[PDB]
């Protein structure tokens, strides 16, 4: 079934099997569905067995919880299979440089040169085939790991579930979406480094025998410095994660109030305070890219140490052969590659996976639920002396509940005040304290919160059933669901997606009864089904199905309606979580008649960000002009050397092309602080162009895309792209005086080199495409299991009522599955790249062996020596431009933001309006027309309830919106828009405010002086409403201005209206938002101070807006005008 | 150890004897009643009778001649009958005697109106968590004391066991089992407890006796067995496939023995490599399991009868009749010589 | 020391001869004015008057005799009357006069024009870190003071702490206050200012008051009490735990001395090792509080009440046979 599983061995070693796959990919788009079958050995399903078996056996073993201990017995044996090869193979390449030991002398050699050729074939078949081996290990266990959790989270209970953080588990599955598989392939390095330690330092004692643990001291101690280096920079960066924190809070209340924010015209202030406060930030990033450059440049720079201390000693004591020189230059490049590289990433890997394992035990042994062991047998359900606590507090005060087999029972009291909790512990939900509950166990129960997952009605309605013809036309029929059935455009078949957004709350309802009534059970746990349709539905679906069909089975409805409390077969009534009356319904409704009556990557992009700031070409010549002036002082160097002892000690320059063509530590700070001048740059164009960008197209995208324009892509632009770009800088340059200075040794090399750099270009170029199409698709892929896991999430108790858990598993293990097939398929792609690039650098390392052996010594060595290091260099290179090309993206997606278009007396007269909040869209106006008295407000009346938030936004022209607006004789072209809508007065429904102190948050501008404020706030209220805040005015407005309330922070919008000084003032929903004192205070203000304005206060109830004098009817598709009462009551309004 | 191993000698010691001693012809069927009629079983009859002269409840077994015969189980009766004479264990009820006729047999056993679990299962879907190890504990016995008889049960299925009045549960029908030892290719029954080599056909062993009683009590706590397919061929391929599902509301405790139990590798079969019962005797989900206690049956019944009486049949579902008067010649008359 | 020390040897030697003298039934409900009542605060009635012989306006902190008899607190009430009768120090509004009648008695309390600080935190949400520790450091001054005449408050809540004119806090609420020198099992009082000491049922001595102070700094800078649950029960056993977690916007030398005063070790408690209150005085978020200046209260202070007048009510909300007189014979 599998095309992986028809593979021979040879094609295996070769990892061809996606030679089709990229025969297409190349080709044509990419097609998800075109994915190879997964393995077989791959399904989730086995994989999960085996772990729980072995998960099992061990809990039960012995009192230590050792999930190490038990996964150990599933994999080691694999694990050790692979680390066998993987250690071989580095010894082999830890030995090869000794091999080289022998050619110096110069026959024989060409055997010697036959075996290195083979040397690297060797060991490029070692090395291949373990790092998918160890990554395919990986990837078995993670998804095991992930399964686990997977089915305990059916398990947990749900008093520690309210408890449990819900971001935790969250958290904890996307740290290791990705580190935790990739994290093997370091695991053997610690069985493999310190033995890679004890085969250097014999043949650095075969070398030397007195000088082994010189360089050894230097090495540990580059290795500490190092180390030290990364508590500083840690420090650094949870420095700047505050700051940053904070920037991104302020950021996001800007663009919570972008329209506000447009209307106030206030964008150069946001942006000088976004400036302002990233200053500081970006100077404690540019502190820790340098500590990081430092760091990094002083792995390079070790090179020339490494081997000149080394070498010191043992030459001064007596002379040396150079070609040990040589040889001891390439054991020692081996060593410190090792040291300073691969222990500490072991030791990272090793810790990672140790604290993962101790959290992941931990979280899976939590207490779980137990499941009430029940369905035996049972005559009519009955309940005592029920008592117990929600989390103390007696939810329930020794309540009993007898119900009969058949009957329909019900309870009354306040909404969710235990009432609730006394149907989840009957249900099995909540432990009971005291009494004893018995009952048949087979019993649905219907949420007040509905819980619908995405699928078609056939899958809402059969949650794991068969299409009832009958059944489902009744629960269609009854619920009053068939009418709303028949709304939907299929009407049988409609697939619902995520949200749910395609039904009302009331057909949520309606879904939510049917689902109950789908299932035969011996009790229905009604929980206020009717709580969102219509008095007249709920009789109706009562009538029909509720108090019908199911009725006539054991019934229990929490319904506090009168009318059908009062054909109850038994109430219950409770108040302060106590029953206060129960029983009968004529016997309650007799016992107390007066409590009864009371209660009822282009080139063009990397051309485009060069071009951003123009020390960067200067930083960038210089460097080049350093780097070539350096590589033609060495070939001079070579050249007149070739054709006194520290002539020979100077080689050594040459020895190490690290430290020859090292980027100088005068020449790379200048590039990183380029890098971090260009991002800020590149930060300010675009906080620029939002403030500009228009409306229509503002809300075309979703505003949550806005957040993250900045909340990643900036971070992954600062920290990043420097560190990547210059590193890939530095290696290829490096890489590249390596090759001229090889063709500096013969006439011959170029001519062979230019064809390999030729043909890696076009394997690079045609794998790029696969690979990009590969991680697209597979970060697509992922988001549909978390999607998932918050369903679970959201219905966790009706699942639990459901008990048709499989279903769920069989979804969860088919998405990890098709999302598993993509990772395997981009891992496998990625590992046909690394051998094919490792056999391109073998062949031509190989030709360049051959040439050099048929061609003076110290050019061979240097030439041998100079390949013997080149390999490590590529293989990092090519990973740089792999990565390179994966951090292009989000400089391509900047650009594309950037590239956007910019916006573009009292009496008044409009015409010709025209408006929509599109390009084209809903006509908000037909040509429509008004005038605008002096000084009298205009009652916005008549269509109230339509939408009158598009004529004030229109007011502003914040709309798609063209026509004439000629107020006081300017027209609506000659004025700025800055200026042309100073003159309105905005009272939004939702008060924007700047989070800080007083004096900002009302004066951003900050052109007034502070005794002319305070007069003003006393004469607009504020100075009692701020006399009660801390200090005077310096109160920062923390959370959005939480203290304030909303008439209080209708009063400062007013008063920053009145500051402003604006010649009109539209008002909107006053007596809605406001409360009874707050109304009062609002209407004195506004008809005291600012009695002066043409305002127009837009009111839903024609009662509030009855105190205007002017009256603008609205009607749909036409704002007619009515000047009186006397017409505008009896034409518009009746 | 100790008093166990003296008195699984105690049983040795005499069990050969009585298997030494045959009885036959220890009654005529002139002293019984036609009360009703418990079941058919198999291929015979079966009737609830009272003793004339005594006057207790006993069952009366019958079978035709001709059946032992034609379907080729005529002795593998007649070494049950034997089998069954010498029995002494408390979970199971003995017998008195046995009719001789010219044209059927009978069998004069114990009449305990608890019936099977199997219906009471069937009203009541699953048994609780510690309601199936108060059977499986006496299962556990059972499976030991027999073991040690040299014998191999080959018959643990819910129609296989029935209820007294106390509670306790009693097996019966001895028809397919054998007392062998060494390798054997007999096989009959009902694929329900089928084991992987029973359907390889090989020399069996005593492995398989765990299995079946493992399958009984995973189908116990759910009512479904974990292989279920609607031909024997089908359910076959499930059980060479050895891949099943536990109980969601299965314990995990209860899942690591469940494991072990239906493992498909028979050298690594739970109890069967060197501890014998003492894995089983040590098994977690047996943590509250007096073995010597519930041997003195002092442990309260985890579901008692509702017995009306020692002539009533209200837990059973039967109330027909079966009637036949006499014949002049046995199917196979000298093959009936030991019965 | 040298003069501080001087000054709380002389406060120490008059208090006793204060305690030995106490004074009864001062003065009868005859000079005073009924125009609104403050509040009612724990099982009394509080209500503003006039001193009708002099003018002065004076607080009047009525309980009935029956309530004291029935909720079992008539001891703690003779002894906060007598403590309240011989206090001595600028932190605290003292007591004038006491008033005996047949059915209540009354205590003649300063006019408090600043009202309760809770209200104005509610109002302000966090006060600035130098405003917290303002108010921080006279509070440790009159509770080093307390601890310079060996007694127990037992009671600290946010509403107890008023403000004066000068913008000082005042000190009232002596009804739990007691002289004991040693150890007590007696244990009541507000559940977010219970000590784990006083939690576990055990003699309980001076040391939870630093315990209370840190609990009343944290929560001022916080507007969250560190310890909360929904039910006394779960906020017994948090506090039982006495692990918290810091706000975001705590500082590090504040928050480290936190630890120290929220340390759950009685022993290792903050201001209870060695030197009685000269670690806490030499902390670093005391860096800037001088001690001995507080002691005139010169300095400015984060915020002033908005004073209308003695008569104005502004600051304060705006609601509306003797039982066992054998045990009320020094009152
Ligand atoms: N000791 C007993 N007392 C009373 N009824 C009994 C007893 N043993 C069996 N029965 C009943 O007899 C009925 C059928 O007879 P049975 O002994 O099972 O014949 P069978 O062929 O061996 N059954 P089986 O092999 O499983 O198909 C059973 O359903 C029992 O209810
Ligand atoms: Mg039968
Ligand atoms: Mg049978």
């Amino acid at each position: 079934r599998s095309p992986l599983e028809k593979a021979s061995v040879v094609s295996k070693l070769f990892f061809s099997w996606t030679r089709p796959i990229l025969r297409k990919g190349y080709r044509q788009r990419l097609e998800l569905s075109d994915i190879y079958q997964i393995p077989s050995v791959d399904s989730a399903d086995n994989l999960s067995e085996k772990l729980e078996r072995e998960w099992d056996r061990e809990l039960a073993s012995k009192k230590n919880p050792k999930l190490i201990n038990a996964l150990r017995r599933c994999f080691f044996w694999r694990f050790m299979f692979y680390g066998i090869f993987l250690y071989l193979g580095e010894v082999t390449k830890a030995v090869q440089p000794l091999l080289l030991g022998r050619i110096i002398a110069s026959s024989i050699a060409i055997y010697l040169g036959i075996g290195l050729c083979l040397l690297f074939i060797v060991r490029t078949l070692l090395l291949h085939p373990a790092i998918f081996g160890l990554h395919h290990i990986g990837m078995q266990m993670r998804i095991a790991m992930f399964s686990l959790i997977y089915k305990k989270t059916l398990k947990l209970s749900s008093r520690v579930l309210d408890k449990i953080s819900i971001g935790q588990l969250v958290s904890l599955l996307s740290n290791n979406l990705n580190k935790f598989d990739e994290g093997l392939a370091l695991a053997h390095f610690v069985w493999i480094a310190p033995l890679q330690v004890a085969l250097l330092m014999g043949l650095i004692w075969e070398l030397l025998q007195a000088s082994a643990f010189c360089g050894l001291g230097f090495l540990i101690v580059l290795a500490l410095f190092q180390a030290g280096l990364g508590r500083m920079m840690m420090k650094y960066r949870d420095q700047r994660a505050g700051k940053i924190s904070e920037r991104l809070v302020i950021t996001s209340e800007m663009i919570e109030n972008i329209q506000s924010v447009k209307a106030y015209c206030w964008e150069e202030a946001m942006e000088k305070m976004i400036e302002n406060l990233r200053q500081t930030e970006l100077k404690l990033t540019r502190k820790a890219a340098y500590v990081r450059y430092f760091n990094s440049s002083a792995f390079f720079f070790s090179g020339f140490f490494v081997v000149f201390l080394s070498v010191l000693p043992y030459a001064l004591i007596k002379g040396i052969i150079l070609r040990k020189i040589f040889t001891t230059i390439s054991f020692c490049i081996v060593l410190r590659m090792a040291v300073t590289r691969q222990f500490p990433w072991a030791v990272q890997t090793w810790y990672d996976s140790l604290g993962a394992i101790n959290k992941i035990q931990d979280f899976l042994q939590k207490q779980e639920y137990k499941t009430l062991e029940y369905n035996l047998t049972t005559t009519e359900v009955v309940m005592e002396n029920v008592t117990a606590f929600w989390e103390g507090t007696p939810v329930l005060k020794d309540i009993n509940f007898k119900i009969e087999r058949g009957q329909l029972l019900a309870v009354a009291g306040s909404t969710g005040a235990g009432k609730t909790s006394l149907l989840m512990v009957i249900m099995g939900e909540l432990e009971p304290s005291e009494g004893k509950i018995k009952h048949s166990g087979r019993i649905s129960f219907c949420s007040q919160f509905s819980w619908i997952m995405p699928g078609t009605i056939k899958e809402n309605i059969i949650f794991g059933v068969s299409y009832d013809e009958y059944r489902y036309r009744s629960v269609i029929k009854a619920c009053q669901l068939e009418e709303d059935i028949s709304k939907f455009a299929e009407k049988d078949n409609i697939v619902l997606g995520e949200g749910g957004i395609t039904l009302s709350g009331g057909q949520r309802a309606r879904i939510s009864l049917a689902r109950a009534v789908y299932k035969d059970a011996d009790l229905y746990l009604l929980d206020s089904p009717f709580g969102y349709l219509d008095v007249l539905t709920e009789k109706e679906i009562f009538e029909s199905c509720v108090c019908k069909l199911m009725a006539n089975k054991t019934r229990i409805l929490v319904t506090s309606k009168m009318e059908h409390l009062k054909k109850a077969d038994k109430i219950l009534i409770l108040h302060e979580g106590s029953s206060y009356f129960y029983g009968t319904f004529s016997e309650l409704q007799n016992l107390q008649p007066d409590f009864s009556s009371k209660l009822m990557t282009t080139w063009n992009t990397y051309l485009r960000y060069i071009t951003v700031h123009k020390s960067l070409i200067f930083v960038l010549i210089w460097c080049l002009v350093i780097f070539l002036a350096e590589v033609a002082a060495s070939l001079v160097v070579l050249w007149l050397l070739g054709n006194t002892s520290s002539y020979y000690v100077f080689y050594i320059y040459v020895g190490v092309a690290d430290t020859l063509l090292a980027m100088g530590f005068f020449r790379g700070l200048p590039l990183v602080h380029t890098l971090i001048t260009v991002s800020k740059i590149l930060h300010h164009k675009m906080l620029h162009s939002v403030l500009q960008a228009p409306m229509s197209t503002l809300n075309t995208l979703k505003a949550g895309g806005i957040l993250n324009r900045f909340s990643k892509d900036i971070a992954i632009l600062d920290d990043l792209l420097p560190l990547t770009i210059f590193d890939f800088i530095q290696l290829l340059l490096i890489v590249i005086g390596a090759i001229a200075v090889v063709a500096v040794l013969q006439p011959y090399i170029f001519v062979a080199t230019v064809p390999v750099i030729v043909a890696f270009i076009m394997l690079r170029a045609y794998f790029l495409q696969t690979s990009q199409q590969l991680k697209q698709l597979e970060s697509e892929g992922r988001s549909p299991i978390f999607t998932h896991l918050v369903t679970s999430l959201k219905g966790l108790w009706t699942l639990r009522a459901f008990g048709r858990q499989p279903y769920f598993e069989t979804l969860f293990h088919k998405a990890l599955n098709l999302h598993t097939a993509n990772w395997f398929l981009y891992l496998s792609t990625l590992r046909w790249f690394q051998m094919r690039i490792e056999m391109i650098f073998v062949i031509f390392f190989i030709a360049v062996t051959f040439i050099s052996i048929l061609t003076g010594e110290g050019r061979v060595g240097i030439i041998l020596t100079l390949a013997m290091n080149i390999m490590s260099t590529l293989q990092w290179a090519v990973n740089s431009s792999i990565d390179v090309d994966s951090l292009m993206r989000s400089v391509s997606r900047v650009f594309k933001f950037i590239d956007m278009p910019t916006e573009g007396g009292g009496q008044m007269t409009v015409k010709d309006l025209t408006a929509k909040y599109t390009e084209g869209g809903n006509a908000i106006l037909e040509n429509i027309s008004f005038s605008i008295s002096p000084g009298q407000r205009v009652g916005l009346l008549g269509r109230t309830g339509s939408g009158k938030s598009t004529l004030l936004s229109a007011f502003l022209r914040l709309l798609n919106t063209e026509g004439e607006i000629q107020i006081d004789g300017v027209s609506w072209d000659s004025i700025t828009l800055q200026q042309w809508r100073k003159a309105f007065g905005v009272i939004p429904q939702k008060v924007f405010i700047f989070s800080g102190t007083f004096r900002k948050n009302l004066d951003p501008y900050e052109q007034w002086s502070d005794q002319e404020i305070w007069k003003v706030a006393d004469e607009v209220g504020l100075r009692s409403v701020i006399e009660q805040f801390p200090g005077k005015l310096d109160f920062v407005l923390v959370d959005g201005g939480c203290v304030l309330s909303h008439g209080h922070k209708q009063l400062m919008c007013l008063a920053r209206s009145v500051l402003s000084k604006a010649k009109i003032l539209l008002l909107d929903e006053p007596s809605a938002h406001l409360d009874p004192v707050t109304y009062q205070i609002i209407r004195r203000t506004l008809k005291q101070a600012f009695a002066d304005c043409t305002v127009i206060l837009c009111e839903h109830r024609i009662e509030a807006m009855l105190e205007c004098q002017q009256f603008l009817v609205i009607e749909e598709n036409k704002v007619r005008q009515y000047d009186s009462i006397q017409k505008l009551l009896n034409e518009r309004s009746l | 150890q100790e008093s166990v191993k003296e008195f699984l000698a105690k049983a040795k010691e005499d069990f050969l004897k009585k298997w030494e001693n045959p009885a036959q012809n220890t009654a005529h069927l002139d002293q019984f009643e036609r009360i009703k009629t418990l079941g058919t079983g198999s291929f015979g009859r079966v009737m609830l009778v009272k003793h004339m002269e005594t006057g207790n409840h006993y069952a009366m077994k019958i079978l035709d001649k001709q059946k032992v015969v034609k379907l080729k189980q005529i002795e593998h009766t007649l070494n049950e009958k034997r089998i069954l004479q010498a029995v002494n264990f408390p979970f199971l009820v003995k017998l008195e005697f046995s009719f001789k006729d010219n044209s059927n047999l009978y069998m004069v056993m114990e009449y305990v109106p608890g019936g099977e679990m199997f219906s009471h299962l069937r009203r009541i879907g699953r048994f609780s968590e510690p309601h199936a190890r108060f059977y499986a504990a006496q299962i556990v016995l059972t499976f030991e004391y027999l073991h040690s008889l040299d014998l191999i049960y080959r018959d643990l299925k819910p129609e296989n066991l029935l209820i007294d009045q106390q509670g306790y549960i009693q097996v019966t029908d001895f028809g397919f089992a054998k007392r062998v030892k060494g390798r054997t290719w007999t096989l009959c029954g009902t694929p329900e407890y089928l084991a992987p080599e029973i359907i390889l056909s090989k020399g069996y062993n005593k492995a398989v006796d765990w299995w079946a009683l493992g399958v009984l009590i995973y189908e116990m706590a759910a009512g479904y067995p974990p292989f279920f397919a609607d031909q024997p061929i089908q359910i076959y391929e499930k059980i060479v496939s050895g891949k099943v599902r536990f109980p969601s509301h299965f314990s995990s405790d209860l899942k690591d023995l469940l494991r072990n139990l239906l493992q498909v590798d028979l050298t690594k079969r739970f109890g069967n490599l060197k501890n014998g019962v003492n894995d089983i005797k040590n098994h977690k989900w047996f943590a509250t399991t007096d073995w010597i206690a519930i041997y003195q049956r002092k442990v309260e019944a985890p579901f008692i009868p509702k017995f009306k009486g020692p002539g009533d049949t209200s837990n059973f579902d039967d109330y027909e009749e079966e009637e036949i008067r006499v014949s002049i010649n046995e199917k196979c008359g000298k093959e009936f010589s030991e019965f």
